RNA sequence: AUACAGUGAAACUGCGAAGGCUCAUUAAAUCAGUUAUCGUUUAUUUGAUAGUUCCAUGGUAUAACUGUGGUAAUUCUAGAGCUAAUACAUGCUAAUCUCGACCCUUUGGAAGAGAUGUAUUUAUUAGAUCAAUGUCUUCGGACUCUUUGAUGAAAUAACUUUUCGAAUCGCAUGGCCUUGUGCUGGCGAUGGUUCAUUCAAAUUUCUGCCCUAUCAACUUUCGAUGGUAGGAUAGUGGCCUACCAUGGUUUCAACGGGUAACGGGGAAUAAGGGUUCGAUUCCGGAGAGGGAGCCUGAGAAACG
């Protein structure tokens, strides 16, 4: 990155000649790191004293959260499918905040058979991941700031609130 | 698309390299009896 | 290494049953002791082998635990989990009074306890070993003395076993064996049941069907015995309906009246409390109320009273006529128990119900005017039927009027009982014309026309649809009466009423105007309506405030007249709620 | 080291009887402010 | 290179001294070496007042606080144990620092303004002052703006004056800055220009914030003694 | 009500009240409009202090353009010029803000490079 | 708009409005002494500077309360007494004669512009004026 | 003073330097005050603030130091041999908290059931009622609509390569008899996690003295104007990027034109007669040969 700073463009007057000065420590923009999927390693850096920040770039154990009940168990990482605020992000397939990617939902049909019973109340469009195994679900966490993959699955409203878009 | 394609001329660039005359060692002939079909 | 561990019981179930069972008869392996603890009890025990017990109970509340289902049970880890727990309670109950490692043992027993009620929290309706008896009479022989130890808010390891035991469908062997609902009933029929009470009171609802569903003639005398018990725990669900649950005290109730009808005064007690689950808290929903009285009408279909559950199913009735809830079910309901109450009041009663609530027809109208005509004795019922459709249910206006003076003309031929009658009358009038009605309104202006059978000219002026003279009028007649606290209260009622907020009509001046004209009126009887005029002066402050301002700071500016009539006639009170209101008066200029 | 291990042992248990009993000891006041509001 | 609240006379030197860092700001306050070397007197440099600061016969809040440039703000009690010296300091009426003397019945407690009541962690009420006396649990009719007593041998709070229309009201902040008679008017307004108005000599009339006045008792009975002359 | 991805929703319908003379209509308390950035429901907090004045244009939408003359007594040319001032602001689900429609806003957490103020009184 | 604490309107000028022949009519009417020295006390340098003057012999009064006051001797700093000492004995060389300041009848400054002429009590009324006399 | 014991070259250590010259000309954007940050960082100042334990003390590997040397040579070196820790890094640790079946009456709690943290990043929700001085008194009560008040519009399911439950010291032999350091046992400084304050910084609301329409258009030509999401942030923020809408300022002075902008703006002290001389902070930002990239720290795009 460059910048934090409204030095270097145009306000809402139209304004010019702005030759202003040496940047500053404190309009650090460091580089965008596009965390993607490969073997667990977080850069430690340091901010503002001792204020490590993880900067994540190949995180796999995603704390995905089972919705209806509030579930967040471990899983991996395929892929992104639809992420307009890059529509190249989901050509090279990496891994940002609110990305909606896809989950082999093994635990969660441990979890299922294990405070249930039987195998398969529960909405048709995930009952058909519950069968085959790769559900769509949408990370909370910020691995370019905490480091971590967490998220939410999908269970109905939100499935169908994407499903229609992408 | 105000930054997308400024079709504009810049300045470091417009003698960054220099070409060459021959280039292709082959002949522009050998070209055209080279992809005719 | 606790957080290793429960990384380890996370991802402790990634192998087969097969390596499951295996790793918990290894677990089982360390100090079972089959061959000296499987015949009747342990050998010897330490401190330190009990250390290994706890861990084992731990570790098997673990696995239980993570593998929440299946847990890879098998009876070498049940023999184990008894011989732990009879060693823990041998230890406990046989070591000196020292409290250190017999509260260690006894920590260790109710976690033991704990892990025990995880494997049929798990896997309850998938092994049902068929040698429960040799468990269950170590555990009765270990638990005996908790007679009422799990009579509590909290106590819920025999409780909860209890509950298991009671909730399955072929595990209550071991309950209709000998005793598990005696026990159970005891600590239930104690008498400082805190909030699991209803809990055990579902659990004996709900296990009472699978004790007449066995074909076992023990289990039907136990089933005998729930009922029994149910007859016998007649003041628990009375006591401790402090929650909305009262839908197990109603499902308990209407499956007690289908199943045992054991005793007359049985019959009548249980009439007497669902009666009073209509006459204790005003929070009881629509299908619990109904199936309330339809369990009072199916105990009194069978073994009711002839005169004082009349009595009480006929009160129970009136309420339930004034009611009328849910779209007519509480009143078909109410029919119901009319009929069934077995009275001659309520033979006219069932009679002048059912002539009228025949689905939405003419004969509502036909049938005030047949009693009418054919004017009833008993004429609680028949008032409570007769001022329900003289509120705001649409229809029966003229009627509704006929009723009333029917109800004042056996008021008048009576000449004591139908005078407090008539003060029912009026003491439900009054909260008719403090509402939002309009045909109920002039009916309740109407009851109070026939009520005054100047002042009748004054009444049917006021209720005369004119309301330019008409109201003139009646400034006139509050003129005439200037030169009564309930009555005058409700004549300002009605007129406030009728100029209540109706911003779509002209005179609103000239109409709070009678209305501080009349408030002054019984502001001067001192005597008694200072405490109406006090109220009636709060009320308009209160609407002062109510969303709406205009008229009534006119309404307070007036009614301050009042206030200084009788300082000019002071020339003691209460000055200190005088000044709090000055304040508020001055915070509200500051608005 | 021993005598060390006496002084560590017994100021950490006095530490623990000072602060926790003291701060329940002030949350019971709390208590009777809540009782008396 | 100073303030005016000080009472500083400028025949004194070059560099001023800055107040370390403590309870109050640096704007509203007066370090010990401005307070005992030369306002009353103890001292003649600030060698020798280094000196008595090692001696430790300082004793403000009721601690000792051996330190040169200590922030000493509004009303800390600053106590001296020789000649049992009790001093309550105040703002005067023209923006200065008047230490008033007391006696040890009144430098035996302090009171402050409540600036915030949280629900921090663990539902702990909360309350906080000038000095930052972070104390456990006050009632939960404490608004901002109110005024604790605090104890001054433990910390807890004694007693506790109320904020409303017709109380004793200090003002300390803005043009108005030490100003007493706390009644003609009472104005809240939406965010600024909000106050209770403070009366004269001939009952003249005064605007400020809410956060540059505090209560300080009722209207005839402060528990504080205040100078006169 | 949702024409864009990712999760279009209250961010924890839902509802809340930043108090201080300020009303919210029961469709911002109960609505199906998001209110993201409008400070009733919101996730911005109220502070600072609220100014008040006509609008000039109201043209694309989450922005709101208030005018702002005020008296400045002018010693100069012993005369007052007249004042005007402008400042953007984001909608609200209580007034389609038309022209002239003197409107007031409370000081909160830049949401755009020039927007600290947000809608919270039509009259 | 809003408050600003301003120590330069609550702070003692007094300075801007003393004028000499103000305060000499004062001392003359003014019915009380004058503490004035021991006659020989107050020339200077053996009559090498001046006698001194009233302004001089009050701030001199006021550094010896200050000495003794806080118990510190003044100094000799530099860039201060380069200024005052040498342009105050010069102008003091100037226009004291014989203790007595005769600067101020060589110096244009109007008496009754600042000093004079009431500000406050302006009387801008025909009827404040007639409450001001009765 | 036969394991230490004073002088002390040269080495590790704690800190020191804790704020100094020149050069090109910025019109409330440099500056000053002020509003706010439940929109954010914070060493130091100050006030507060920790409950998971199955069959008598933990490991080699480096210095300084010796010894063999190289090179013209450095605060340049390399082999070989030892050796210590508040250096590195594995690891030893009593039972007390509520509800109280029972109470024996005061020396009152024995049985049972429920307990027990922090640091990181994910979701549901705890966050309408009852008490009278009075409606009717039938001198009893269903009482809130009236007359006043009150609880009230962090509890849990998980990650993290997780920090800790004192290898600090001082003052006081003091109490006990578990038959010997058996328990020591009282207090205070330094620790130690977290919050708040203070300090400082960054943003941000507004206010503040040249003539200017021969500067009437500017802004989308470093996004122009806003919306949605992500990235980066100490965080707010078109600060940057994807997508979308065509906006926004202006004759109520946009935007642009220059200097006695080596002068000005209170930036401040004022002086007992100097009336724009007469006290100072700051001209603008940079630079350590020249641009570029990186690093350190509570604070930096470091005078080192």
């Amino acid at each position: 990155g460059i910048s934090r700073d409204s030095r270097h463009k145009r306000s809402a007057t139209g304004a010019k000649r702005a030759q202003f000065r040496k940047k500053r420590k404190f309009e650090l923009g460091r580089q965008p790191a596009n965390t993607k999927i490969g073997a667990k390693r977080i850069h430690s850096v340091r901010t503002r004293g001792g204020n490590k920040k993880y900067r994540a770039l190949r995180i796999e154990t995603g704390n995905f959260s089972w919705a209806s009940e509030g579930i967040s168990k471990k899983t991996r990482i395929a892929g992104v499918v639809y992420h307009p605020s890059n529509n190249e992000l989901v050509r090279t397939n990496t891994l940002t905040k609110a990305a909606i990617v896809q989950i082999d939902a093994t635990p969660f049909r441990q979890w299922f058979e294990a405070h249930y019973g039987q195998t398969l109340k529960i909405e048709s469009s995930v009952e058909s991941q519950f069968s085959a195994g790769r559900l769509y679900a949408c990370i909370s966490s910020r691995p370019g700031q905490s480091g971590r993959c967490d998220g939410y699955i999908l269970e109905g409203e939100e499935l169908a609130f994407y499903l229609r878009r992408l | 698309k105000g930054r997308k394609l400024n079709y504009s001329v810049q300045d470091p660039i417009a003698n960054y390299e220099a070409p060459i005359t021959s280039g292709y060692k082959w002949s522009d002939d050998q070209i055209d009896e080279f992809f005719a079909g | 290494n606790g957080s290793q561990s429960i990384k380890a019981e996370d991802e402790k179930v990634v192998m087969p049953y097969v390596l499951r069972i295996f790793f918990g008869r290894a677990q089982v392996p360390p100090t079972s002791g089959q061959k000296r603890s499987r015949k009747i009890a342990v050998i010897s025990v330490l401190p330190n082998f009990k250390k290994p017990y706890i861990n084992d109970f731990l570790s098997l509340a673990s696995e239980r635990l993570d593998y929440n289902y299946f847990f890879g049970n098998s009876h070498q880890i049940n023999s184990s989990k008894a011989t732990l727990k009879t060693i823990r309670r041998m230890t406990g109950f046989v070591n000196i009074v020292n409290s250190t490692l017999s509260v260690l043992r006894t920590n260790f027993p109710l976690h033991t306890n704990s892990v025990l009620q995880p494997l049929i929290y798990s896997i309850a309706m998938a092994y049902y070993v068929l040698d429960t008896e040799s468990t269950e009479e170590v555990h009765l022989r270990k638990m005996a003395s908790n007679l009422r130890q799990q009579g509590l808010k909290c106590l819920s390891s025999v409780f909860e076993f209890v509950g298991n035991t009671f909730d399955w469908s072929t595990s209550m062997e071991d309950i209709y064996a000998v005793v598990v609902k005696p026990r159970i009933s005891h600590f239930s029929d104690e008498n400082l049941q805190q909030p699991s009470s209803l809990l055990r009171l579902f659990l004996y609802w709900a296990h009472n069907p699978s004790l007449y569903q066995f074909l076992y003639y023990d289990e039907f005398a136990t089933a005998t015995a729930l009922m029994d018990t149910i007859s016998n725990q007649h003041v628990k669900e009375a006591v401790i309906g402090p929650i909305i649950e009262a839908a197990d005290s109603i499902i308990r109730n209407p499956v007690n009246d289908d199943h045992y009808v054991d005793l007359v005064t049985l019959i009548c007690t249980s009439c007497l409390k669902i009666l009073p689950s209509l006459y204790v808290k005003l929070s009881d929903s629509n299908s619990i109320s109904t199936f309330l009285n339809l369990l009072v009408s199916i105990t009194e279909m069978g073994f009711i009273q002839d005169d004082h559950v009349r009595s009480r199913l006929i009160s129970s009735l009136i309420s339930i006529l004034k009611g009328k809830l849910k779209k007519l079910q509480e009143n078909d309901t109410q029919k119901i128990l009319k009929i069934l109450k077995l009275i001659v009041f309520n033979y006219n009663c069932s009679w002048s119900d059912i002539e009228e609530l025949y689905t939405t027809i003419s004969s509502l109208f036909k049938t005030f005017d047949e009693r009418n005509l054919r004017v009833s004795l008993t004429e609680l019922f028949i008032e409570l039927g007769r001022k329900v459709p003289e509120l705001e249910s649409i229809s029966k206006l003229v009627a509704d009027l006929n009723s009333y003076s029917s109800s004042r003309m056996h008021e008048y031929d009576f000449p004591d009982f139908i005078n407090e009658k008539p003060n029912l009358n009026e003491a439900s009038k009054s909260i008719s014309m403090l509402k939002d009605i309009l045909l109920p309104n002039i009916r309740i202006g109407l009851r109070d026309s026939l009520e005054e059978v100047v002042l009748s000219y004054m009444v049917k002026n006021t209720k005369y649809f004119t309301d330019f003279e008409d109201m003139a009028i009646l400034l006139y007649n509050g003129d005439e009466e200037a030169d009564r606290r309930q009555r005058a209260i409700k004549r300002l009622g009605e007129h406030a009423h009728q100029l209540k907020d109706n911003s779509i009509s002209h005179y609103l001046i000239p109409m709070i105007e009678h209305y501080v004209f009349s408030d002054d009126e019984r502001y001067r009887n001192i005597g008694n309506e200072t405490q109406i005029a006090i109220g009636g002066l709060a009320q308009h402050m209160s609407w002062n405030q109510y969303k709406a301002l205009l008229r009534r700071y006119i309404s307070m500016l007036k009614t301050k007249p009042n206030q200084m009539k009788q300082a000019v006639q002071l020339i003691t009170l209460r000055i200190v709620r005088d000044g709090a209101e000055s304040k508020l008066t001055l915070s509200k200029f500051p608005s | 080291r021993l005598q060390r291990k006496r002084h560590q042992r017994a100021l950490k248990v006095r530490n623990a009887q000072a602060q926790r009993e003291a701060a329940a000891e002030y949350a019971q006041l709390l208590a009777k402010r809540l009782s008396e509001r | 290179a100073a303030p005016h609240h000080w009472l500083l006379d400028k025949l004194s030197g070059c560099y001023a001294p800055r107040p370390s860092a403590g309870p109050h700001k640096l704007r509203e306050s007066l370090p010990l070496i401005v307070f005992l070397r030369n306002r009353l007197k103890y001292a003649l440099n600030g060698r020798e007042v280094k000196a008595i600061l090692m001696q430790r016969h300082v004793k403000v809040d009721g601690k000792v606080r051996t330190d040169t440039t200590y922030p000493a703000g509004f009303m800390d009690v600053i106590t001296l144990d020789a000649t049992n010296e009790n001093f309550r300091l105040v703002y005067d009426v023209k923006g200065r620092f008047a230490v008033h003397r007391i006696t040890d019945e009144e430098a035996s407690y302090k009171l402050g303004k409540v600036k915030k009541v949280q629900l921090g962690k663990k539902g702990v009420p909360y309350v906080v002052t000038h000095d930052g006396r972070t104390i456990r649990y006050p009632d939960p009719n404490i608004k901002v703006n109110d005024t604790v007593k605090i104890d001054l041998a433990s910390g807890k709070i004694t007693d506790f004056i109320k904020f409303d229309a017709g109380k004793l009201v200090y003002v300390t902040g803005g043009r108005n800055l030490g100003r007493i008679g706390t009644i003609v008017h009472k104005e809240r307004h939406d965010g600024g220009f909000d106050l209770v108005h403070i009366k004269d000599s001939l009952d003249n009339t005064f605007v400020t914030r809410l956060n540059n006045v505090f209560v300080i008792g009722e209207q005839g009975k402060p528990y504080i003694s205040l100078p006169k002359g | 009500q949702s024409e864009r991805a990712f999760q279009k929703q209250p961010h924890i319908r839902w509802y809340k009240n930043a108090g201080l003379g300020f009303k919210t209509p029961k469709t911002a308390i109960e609505g199906s409009y998001i209110d993201k950035k409008c400070p009733f429901t919101g996730l911005v907090s109220i502070r600072g202090k609220i100014l008040t004045g006509t609008v000039v244009s109201t043209k694309m939408h989450r922005t709101i353009v208030i005018r702002r003359a005020y008296l400045h007594y002018i010693p100069k040319y012993n005369r007052y010029e007249k004042r005007h001032k402008n400042v953007p602001v984001h909608v609200s689900p209580a007034f389609r803000v038309q022209v002239g429609d003197i409107v007031t806003v409370g000081q909160c957490r830049p949401i755009s490079k020039t927007v600290r103020f947000n809608v919270v009184k039509v009259s | 708009f809003e408050d600003r604490f301003d120590a330069r309107e609550h702070k003692d000028r007094s300075n801007k409005s003393r004028m000499q022949a103000m305060e000499e009519y004062i001392r003359e009417s003014s019915d009380q002494p004058d503490w004035s020295a021991s006659i020989g006390a107050d020339i200077v340098n053996h009559g090498r500077g001046g006698i001194k003057s009233l302004r001089d012999t009050e701030k001199e009064r006021r550094v010896t309360s200050f000495e003794e006051d806080n118990f510190t001797r003044l100094n000799i700093t530099n860039k201060a007494e380069k200024r005052k000492q040498k342009q105050r004995e010069r102008n003091a060389r100037m226009n004291v004669i014989g203790g007595e300041d005769f600067g101020i009848f060589s110096s244009k400054r109007k008496l009754e512009d600042s000093t004079s002429r009431r500000g406050a009590k302006k009387t801008r009324s025909a009827w404040d004026r007639a409450q001001r006399r009765l």
